[PDB]
Parts: structure tokens; C-alpha cells; sequence
């Protein structure tokens, strides 16, 4: 599975950029589960916008409301 | 010693700015991840710059939360961030939830 | 005849904020002076990010501004890390910590 | 009631000197006081942030050291209100544009919080650097 | 051949003023479109707020006044505040004379 | 002498008489479900104003308010809210 | 004979209509619009005025209170995450068990 | 003055319906600034609001404005 | 024991909806402050409901976080809520900071 396909060394680089020195190997699955959660609400908003928007293609634009519904703007994109 | 070149590479992260994650097995994630919302009339449509979107909102996402976790495992007097620990900043942060 | 963009000494556009403003749907009737006001402090607000991106930059010693400066501007100066708390800034990487 | 005063005119590490250290310390150890080991440690803890890290002034402390119940007392200076809103009032009217009640009863606060904060913790100068 | 508006050229004279030269990239340029419409709708919805919460059809100078108060933090709220002013006034002048 | 207060506490009473007689209701309580009432709504119409102008759609209409609360609240309720709101416009425009 | 009496709907159907109308929402105002939002309004009420009853009923008393209503929505965690903002008026808090 | 004048029953009351059962020196006087800091920042906004309707008073439709545009909504208090 | 009273008087607390901190205290606190903010020309003026608004949304806020506290003291084995317990609170959820 690719969410399996999410490798330990990503982990282990995403919480040393965070800035941790020492990782357990209970961090992995809960880390794959919070990413997957977040995906899952910012999938499903997007969807149905694309949905009202009866388009059969997402937009970078969906993408960004969708953020901007979670109240996580994001720069650099649309306009 | 494995300090030395923990803290070498942990420098070159800081100054670092590439994604981490590799980037088609991302993409089919998030493909799959959106096909299994969907009825079975139609299948979605996708766009990569869409898909660097949602992987630079996911890693701020993603580093907002392990730093936090780190704070926290700082709190508990260990260098080793945790299951209990990192229960709690999702808890804390509690976003969705 | 000059633009009262020119009248102002706003080097951003008051016509297209004017119109913006009144195809934008936010009340039924749009001020005169209102325009002229927002144009002023939205230049205002952009000169000085702006200021603060291109001192990042010649500390930098390069002549390009980047999308890691502009996060590098906006998280080390409070008054606008107090304003932009929220929003992320694409390949803006993180500010090193010690 | 001198403990909170020398706590105040003393703000820098020149103030900080051993035979004063000496005497502070000494009065803690002395045995018939019951108020200087809790006047000491207010008096070593100021003279502590002056100075910087001050290994010499921590074991001392930790000798010296009670309950700190009463300590937390005694970091609490309690100054009269009525003492002090008659005062603001004086100082306005005697000088005007001078001494204004809203900053004399802010100094008083910030003197007053520095204690609070003990527990918790021709020359030349040239034109160049000046800003 | 349709023009669509950003403020693309303004930006970069913006920066002429600033400095003689120096570069920035699409993605910063985007970066600072993004920001400054975000700011714009903050302001505007503010203002329309303020409006509607007063039973008043119209807004003005003194309801974006209040508004873009209201959004800043009081340190540059009081530079903007000083901006609106003086350019009103001189806007306001120079009609007149 | 006062101009009257717009609220919807005649109908939320009548609704509570509709489902059980026995209980009655507080000023305070009443209070909050008009406050929580006013800003679902303003919620709910907030949003339909804002897709509809995105996509440079002049109108507001049905299917507009459908996107728009399906949107705001989670699915689990949306499901029956869509449901009964379909019902209802299908009812009234049969009448 | 009421647009609302046809619509079976206890909350009015015009009050909403002339509120959509004065509120500058959108140029132009549809006609199902008003009636989907009261249906929907109508629904949410009275399922929380029926969780509220039934926690009443748990709690012996005729007389409903903020109390319960807090009871109610904290009790239904959907409910809860719905409205995790808000702050109920005397409300308390929940027991730990 | 009446910073001091909170007194720390008030405090011991807020710990037991938070939930403690253990009490140190130093909470007393931090809940004291977060309270001030809460305060501040509710008040600027409330004052504001007054000012712009050139009413001189404060009332409850402000404070609840102010509320809502910080984020933390209140209900029962009408508007 | 200590324990029974405490545990005791957590009962009556926990079901218990009534204000905390003293009214009269609690009003020349907010009135000093805001005239703290005031210009030398006039003085504001206050409103009872007014009061109680801001006192509710306090002790909200105020219970919200000795609650966190409370869980980071759990976090930390130790029951006893600290000075870097509550710092660790307002810096993580960290509101208007």
C-alpha cells in the first residue's frame, strides 16, 4: 500500500526538521494516520467543490479554498 | 560520534527547502485517497500543481506538529518524542477533532 | 488628464480598487473617500514588506528575492508575524532555531 | 523593611561585592535574627541577576534557604494604598507637569514587582557607535 | 488579447522606489499578490461588517478607518491610520486649489 | 413606543409545544437558541454568497443553498437536512 | 392560507426571504433559497430542542436550563465539534466520569 | 491595586473546578497576567467599537461583537 | 482525611454554575482598566449585562486553560500544576501572542 509506501527515513527527516533528536518507532503509524486524516477533510472539501463546480477535474483554486475552509491559508497559489 | 553528524545533517535540514516526501507515491496517495470518495459512475481529475499544494500545506502541517511534540517531550524531561506525547499535542492542538 | 492615482501619489491603482469595491458585493453604496483610503494603506503595507524582503535580501547579498526571504521577513519581525500567525508561504521552509 | 530598599539603590555588578556578600550571608547564618535568612535570600537573589551566574551566590542560598511560604510573603511587599493615593495626589498638586499619579503609582508597582521577580530569578565613547 | 488584473507592474515599481535593482521570483510575486487580496477582502468584509452592524447603507473613510484599526495591530495601525489621513487630506486639497 | 424585537421565539415555542407539552422554557435558554439559530443562518448565507459569486454567478437558488450547507454542517446531519430540504421544495413547488 | 402554512415549516418562509433580501448577500435572490434555509433551520432546532428534552428527562425536571443545553451539546460529540467555539451562558462544565 | 484584590480563594475555586487537586505559589499571580492580557486585548476592540458609533457607553451587543471577532462566540446575551 | 473535604467540595464544584471572582471587585477591575485606555477628555461608561458578558467569556477562557494545565501536570507525573506547566499552555495554544 502507499500509505505504506510513506518510508521511516520521511518520518524520521520530517521530525528532525521539527527538531527532535531521539524518535521511537511508535511515531510512524501515528503519523501516517494524522497525515491521513488531514487528506481526508482537505480531500473531501475539495471534491465537493469541484462537485458544485460540475467539473470532472480539480483546480489548484478548490485546493486553496479548501485550505482557506480549514483556516490554513496558502500563499503562492491562485489569484 | 553520532552526535557530530546528527547535528550535521540536522543542520543542513535547517537550511534546507526541498520536500521530503517522494513525489509520485504522494501523488498516487492522494489519488487513491480521492478515487475511494467517489462513486463509481465517474473517476476525478487531477493536476500537479494542485498536488504540490497539498503536499506543502500537509509538511506545515506536518512540522507545526512534530516541533510541538518535541516542546512537549521537552517538557517530559525526554529527548525521545512519544506515543503519549504525541497523543497529546494532537489533543492539544485539537483541530478537526 | 492625470489619473487621481497620480492626484493621490499612490503608485497602486484607486479606478480598480474602486471597482473591485463596488462589484465586490460588500454594501450597497461604496464612499468617495473610501478608495483613496485603502489604496493608500494597502501600498502602504506592500512597501513595507517589500523594504523588509529586499533588506533580507542584500543580507543575503543576493539580488533576487525568494519565497524563504519573504518567510525569513515575515517570522522575524513581530508585527507581522502577529498579522500573518496563520498562513503558511509555499517552499518558505522553516526559521532556524537553535 | 531596609531588605526591599538595598535590593533597589544596588543595580549593577560593582554594588555586588564580597564583603557586602559577607555581611548578607553572615546575618542569614547568624542565628538570633528569625528575619535574615528570609531578608538574605530576596538580597542574594537580587544580587544574583547583577552579577550573572554567580556559583558562589547559589550555594549560599540553598544553606540559607526556609519553607519559602514566608519567603513568598516576603517577596510580596505590602505598601499602603491609602499611604500611596494620597501621595499621588500631593506629588500632582505640589508640582504640576511633574511627577504624574499614573506613573507614580506605575514606579512604585515596577519597584514592588522586582521583588516579586527575585523569586522567579573624561570617558570615552565614540560618535561612530552612537545611534 | 484580454487583460486580466493583478497587480503585477505595480509591485515591481513599488520595488523600483525601493531599491535600484533587485529581483524577485513568480512565486514571490504571486506570494505578494495572494497577501495583498487577502488584506483587501479582510479590510472590505470588515467595513461592510461594520456597516450593516451600525444600519448604514454606505461606508466611508472613518468605517475603514475604524476597520483597518480594528485588523491591524495597534503599532502599524496607527502608521496606517496616518497614511489614510494625510493622503485624503492632500487628495482632498489639491481638488479643491 | 419600542420598535419590536425580531426574533423566532413564537416559533420555537410553537415547535416545542409540537413535540412534547409537559416542560417549558427559560429566558436564557431562549436566548441561546435565538443566538445559535442567527448564526447558523448567517453561516449558512454567508457561505451561499460567496460560492455563488466565485463563480461569477449572479444568483442565489437551490442548489447554491444545498452546496453551501452540505458544506457548513458535517454530513452526518447534512444527509438528513438535504433530504428534508428536498422534500420540502419538491412539495412546495408542487403546490 | 401562509407560504408557510403550505410549507409546513413552524419558522416563516417570507421573514427569511426579506432577510436574504436586505442582507446584500448576492445582486439577485432566488425563490427555493428561502425555503431550503428554513427547512434546514427548522430541522437543527428541533433536533437540539429534542436532545435538549431528552436530557431533561435524565435530569427529573420540568424546567429546562443552559445546564442541559450545554449537557446536550457536549454530550453529542458531533454536536460539540459542530460548535466547539461557542461558549454557553452559565453553562459548567462536564464531569470528569 | 486590585490585581491583588482577586483574591486566591477565587483562584483555589477556579483549580478545583479545573480539576487539580495541588497548588503551587506561582499560578496565583500568572493567571493574574493572563487575565490582564485577556482583558487588554477584549477591552481595545470593545472601546473601539464604542468609539465608532459615537455612542459613550459600553453595552452588551459590543462586548459580544468583540467576542465574536476574536473568535470565542457567546451566547444568551442576544444580537 | 484532606481528600474526602477535597474530593467533596470537587462534587459541588463540578455541579456547581455560579460566578467565582467578586462582582464589585470584578467591575472596578474592568472600569480602571478601560479608563486606563481612555483619553484625558472624557470617561466611558459601562453596563451591568455588559459585565457579566465579559466575566462569563473570562472564566471560559480562564477554565479552558487551567484544564490544559491540568492535563500537561498529568503529562509531567506530577499533580501539582507549575510555572513551566503554564507557560507551556499559553505558549501552545497561544492566543493573541
Amino acid at each position: 500500500d502507499n500509505i505504506q509506501g510513506i518510508t521511516k527515513p520521511a518520518i524520521r527527516r520530517l521530525a528532525r526538521r521539527g527538531g527532535v533528536k531521539r524518535i521511537s518507532g511508535l511515531i510512524y503509524e501515528e503519523v501516517r494516520a494524522v497525515l491521513k486524516s488531514f487528506l481526508e477533510s482537505v480531500i473531501r472539501d475539495s471534491v465537493t467543490y469541484t462537485e458544485h463546480a460540475k467539473r470532472k477535474t480539480v483546480t489548484s483554486l478548490d485546493v486553496v479554498y479548501a485550505l482557506k475552509r480549514q483556516g490554513r491559508t496558502l500563499y503562492g497559489f491562485g489569484g | 560520534t553520532p552526535s557530530e553528524l546528527a547535528l550535521y545533517e540536522i543542520r543542513k535540514y535547517q537550511r534546507s527547502t526541498d520536500l521530503l516526501i517522494s513525489k509520485i507515491p504522494f501523488a498516487r496517495l492522494v489519488k487513491e485517497v480521492t478515487d475511494e470518495f467517489t462513486t463509481k459512475d465517474q473517476d476525478l481529475r487531477w493536476q500537479s500543481m494542485a498536488i504540490m499544494a497539498l503536499q506543502e500545506a500537509s509538511e506545515a502541517y506536518l512540522v507545526g506538529l512534530l516541533e510541538h511534540t518535541n516542546l512537549l517531550a521537552l517538557h517530559a524531561k525526554r529527548i525521545t518524542i512519544m506515543k503519549k506525547d504525541m497523543q497529546l499535542a494532537r489533543r492539544i492542538r485539537g483541530q478537526f477533532i | 488628464s492625470q489619473s487621481r492615482s497620480a492626484k493621490a501619489g499612490l503608485t497602486f491603482p484607486v479606478g480598480r480598487v474602486h471597482r473591485l469595491l463596488r462589484r465586490g458585493n460588500y454594501a450597497q453604496r461604496i464612499g468617495s473617500g473610501a478608495p483613496v483610503y485603502l489604496t493608500a494603506v494597502l501600498e502602504y503595507l506592500a512597501a513595507e514588506i517589500l523594504e523588509l524582503a529586499g533588506n533580507a535580501a542584500r543580507d543575503n547579498k543576493k539580488t533576487r528575492i525568494i519565497p524563504r526571504h519573504l518567510q525569513l521577513a515575515i517570522r522575524n519581525d513581530d508585527e507581522l508575524n502577529k498579522l500573518l500567525g496563520n498562513v503558511t508561504i509555499a517552499q518558505g521552509g522553516v526559521l532556524p532555531n537553535i | 523593611w531596609i531588605t526591599p530598599l538595598v535590593i533597589w539603590q544596588a543595580t549593577t555588578p560593582v554594588d555586588v561585592k564580597p564583603w557586602k556578600l559577607s555581611i548578607i550571608k553572615r546575618c542569614a547564618m547568624h542565628p538570633g535574627y528569625r528575619d535574615a535568612p528570609g531578608s538574605a535570600t530576596l538580597i542574594l537573589q537580587r544580587f544574583q541577576c547583577l552579577v550573572g551566574a554567580s556559583s558562589q551566590i547559589t550555594e549560599s542560598i540553598i544553606t540559607i534557604n526556609c519553607n519559602r511560604k514566608t519567603l513568598k510573603s516576603h517577596r510580596n511587599l505590602k505598601l499602603d494604598a491609602h499611604f500611596l493615593s494620597i501621595l499621588k495626589r500631593i506629588l500632582s498638586r505640589a508640582h504640576p507637569a511633574n511627577f504624574p499619579a499614573d506613573t507614580v503609582q506605575n514606579t512604585i508597582d515596577m519597584y514592588l514587582s522586582e521583588i516579586h521577580q527575585l523569586g522567579a530569578d573624561d570617558s570615552t565613547v565614540s560618535l561612530w557607535d552612537v545611534t | 488579447k484580454a487583460r486580466k488584473e493583478t497587480y503585477s507592474s505595480y509591485i515591481y515599481k513599488v520595488l523600483k522606489q525601493t531599491h535600484p535593482d533587485t529581483g524577485i521570483s513568480q512565486k514571490s510575486m504571486s506570494i505578494l499578490n495572494s497577501f495583498v487580496n487577502d488584506i483587501f477582502e479582510r479590510i472590505a468584509t470588515e467595513a461592510s461588517k461594520l456597516a450593516a452592524y451600525n444600519k448604514k447603507s454606505t461606508i466611508s473613510a472613518r468605517e475603514i478607518q475604524t476597520a483597518v484599526r480594528l485588523i491591524l495591530p495597534g503599532e502599524l495601525a496607527k502608521h496606517a491610520v496616518s497614511e489614510g489621513t494625510r493622503a485624503v487630506t492632500k487628495y482632498s486639497s489639491s481638488t479643491q486649489a
